């Protein structure tokens, strides 16, 4: 009744057939993420092959695929960087949280797509109060790690981080993004360090805030 | 001159104006298209020993 290599072989046979659409690819990648399958690389490679091969894309399949690519820790630059086509073609059609996961996944891999980050920055500064601050930190992570030195998005994020109380993981993401940008604006950093008062639920996030406060050379907190 | 009342067109000329081209056998189409579709099978099947699918869309290991 609980056989996980059986479902691994059945989703291996799901993405080994010849006419797999994008939604089966998305759900297979999401099922591989939730199952923590880091030993088997060939199955992740089949999912990435069919992810690059698939052509039709709606919002939710693309964002579930990109979320799975982040969270699984899988990287293949050609497939992820060729997913900027479905991203930039569906950018008004993406929700705020969907735009956050798309720009976070395409920034964290290193895709150099200045149309995507410009048309994402215009959306974040056009609808700024409409976004949850974790989505603000996700787009800040993406535009920072996508090679765009965006002052406008950084300042419009810093005003929100002065205005809104944010989460610990959100603060760690914004610290990592501002350290990649190399800003050290104290009016944002000390506002983001009042969010490490609950404790940090993921020590990846405490480690990332450690590295960001070290590269920006602020404090031991 | 009895020979001038015989038909002047020889039996050779009849046999070379009637059977002018060597006709195409029907099994030639089968054997030629089979020897070429064997190459279509070899390159493009997913069960052949020499498939092109790993030389064309390599892998992702």
């Amino acid at each position: 009744e609980n056989d996980v290599p059986a479902i691994l072989k059945e989703i291996d046979s799901l993405v080994s057939r010849e006419a797999v659409s994008a939604k089966e690819v998305s759900d297979a990648a999401v099922a591989l993420t939730y199952l923590q399958v880091k030993a088997n690389r060939r199955l992740w490679g089949k999912v990435l092959e069919k992810a690059g091969a698939a052509q039709d894309y709606d919002a939710a399949s693309l964002t579930n695929l990109l979320w799975a690519i982040n969270t699984g820790g899988v990287e293949h630059f050609k497939t992820v960087a060729e997913l900027a086509g479905p991203a930039v073609s569906l950018l008004p059609s993406l929700s705020p949280v969907q735009l956050s996961i798309v720009v976070e996944a395409l920034g964290g891999a290193g895709v150099k797509n200045y149309e995507l980050y410009n048309k994402a920055s215009a959306v974040v500064v056009s609808k700024i109060g409409e976004f949850k601050p974790a989505e603000i930190a996700r787009v800040l992570y993406g535009v920072a790690f996508g090679g765009v030195n965006d002052v406008a998005l950084a300042k419009a994020a810093g005003k929100v981080f002065a205005s809104t109380e944010v989460d610990s993981r959100t603060a760690a993401q914004a610290l990592y993004a501002l350290a990649k940008l190399g800003r050290a604006d104290k009016a944002t950093v000390d506002a983001l360090l009042k969010s490490f008062k609950k404790g940090t639920e993921s020590a990846s996030d405490a480690a990332a805030a450690s590295f960001a406060l070290g590269s920006l050379s602020f404090k031991a907190e | 001159d009895r020979v001038l009342s015989l038909p002047a067109v020889s039996k050779n000329q009849v046999l070379e104006n009637v059977f002018h081209t060597a006709p195409k056998a029907p099994v030639e189409h089968l054997e030629k298209m089979v020897s070429a579709n064997s190459k279509v099978y070899d390159a493009l099947n997913l069960q052949s020993k020499r498939v092109l699918i790993w030389q064309v869309k390599p892998a992702l290991f």
